[PDB]
């Protein structure tokens, strides 16, 4: 998170940590969407072009925690993978269109005061919430420039209108993505950055005063550049498959 | 049980940012 500031505790609980267990390293973020179910970006587990294709056994998972260094002993937990699910049309090769996946714990978590799952958009969530100009959240432990924080990063950006993304860049975007961050014109800045993907963009409904994940932190060209936007995964736009492969056989 | 944090909605309590959210709203 580039231009972001120290999330207070308990600030975003549902913040999840995907680390490398051997050897030890934090590879990108993630969000708790129920007790056993962790939501992240599919480029996270799975990017041949960077030599990336992990498996369940490769990885963990830390929750509850807000600090890198140290260890808040009976705060935190570590969780192990039992999964991995990517989505089938993720495409890697061109624009990371549909850059999502899915990790079920090998035990469930138990919720805490630091410990708490992020809701999925409804239809009418979404319909409301998802306008150019409407502010989310973006949190993350990844890289505060184009630089590695103690405390986990947050930075609330506007979404931005479709055509503006698109101008924005070469890439060919989809429908499955969304661009969010200031213009240059609007004073303040801010945008994730490596690291960050995985993270969750959340708003909150002023409707029942919960918070909603929307996106997932995707891509971006460099971080917190002017005329630059970040680019973020449609939860909404892939609910089916996430429904699909949490209610299964 | 989800969305709602118990150190802030569950207490009636505000981080210190998200009213940047809510006014976006307008
Ligand atoms: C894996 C994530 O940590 C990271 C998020 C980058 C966010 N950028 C900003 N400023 N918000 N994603 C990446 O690094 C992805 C994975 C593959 C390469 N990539 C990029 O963002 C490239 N910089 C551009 C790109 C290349 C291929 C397909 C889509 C985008
Ligand atoms: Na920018």
């Amino acid at each position: 998170i580039v231009e972001g500031s120290d999330a207070e505790i308990g600030m975003s609980p549902w913040q999840v940590m995907l680390f490398r267990k051997s050897p030890q390293e934090l590879l990108c973020g993630a969000s708790l969407i129920s007790d056993r179910w962790v939501l992240t970006a599919a480029h996270c587990l799975l990017y041949p072009p960077w030599d990336k294709n992990f498996t369940e056994n490769d990885l963990l998972v830390r929750i509850g925690k807000h600090s890198r260094t140290r260890y808040e002993r009976n705060i935190e937990k570590i969780s192990m993978l039992e999964k991995i699910y990517i989505h089938p049309r993720y495409n890697w090769r061109e624009n990371l269109d549909r850059d999502i996946a899915l990790m079920k714990l090998k035990k469930p978590v138990a919720f805490s005061d630091y410990i708490h799952p992020v809701c999925l958009p409804d239809r009418e969530t979404a319909a409301s919430l998802l306008q150019a100009g409407y502010k989310g959240r973006v949190t993350g432990w990844g890289n505060l420039k184009e630089g590695q924080p103690s405390v986990l990063q947050v930075v609330n950006l506007p979404i931005v209108e479709r055509p503006v993304c698109k101008d924005s860049t070469r890439i060919r975007i989809t429908d499955n993505m969304f661009c969010a961050g200031y213009k240059p014109d609007e004073g303040k800045r801010g945008d994730a950055c490596e690291g960050d993907s995985g993270g969750p963009f959340v708003m909150k409904s002023p409707f029942n005063n919960r918070w909603y994940q929307m996106g997932i932190v995707s891509w971006g060209e460099g971080c917190d550049r002017d005329g630059k936007f970040g680019f973020y995964t449609h939860v909404f736009r892939l609910k089916k498959w996430i429904q699909k492969v949490i209610d299964q056989f | 049980d989800c969305g709602l944090r118990p150190l802030f909605e569950k207490k009636s309590l505000e981080d210190k940012t998200e009213r940047e959210l809510l006014e976006s709203y307008i």
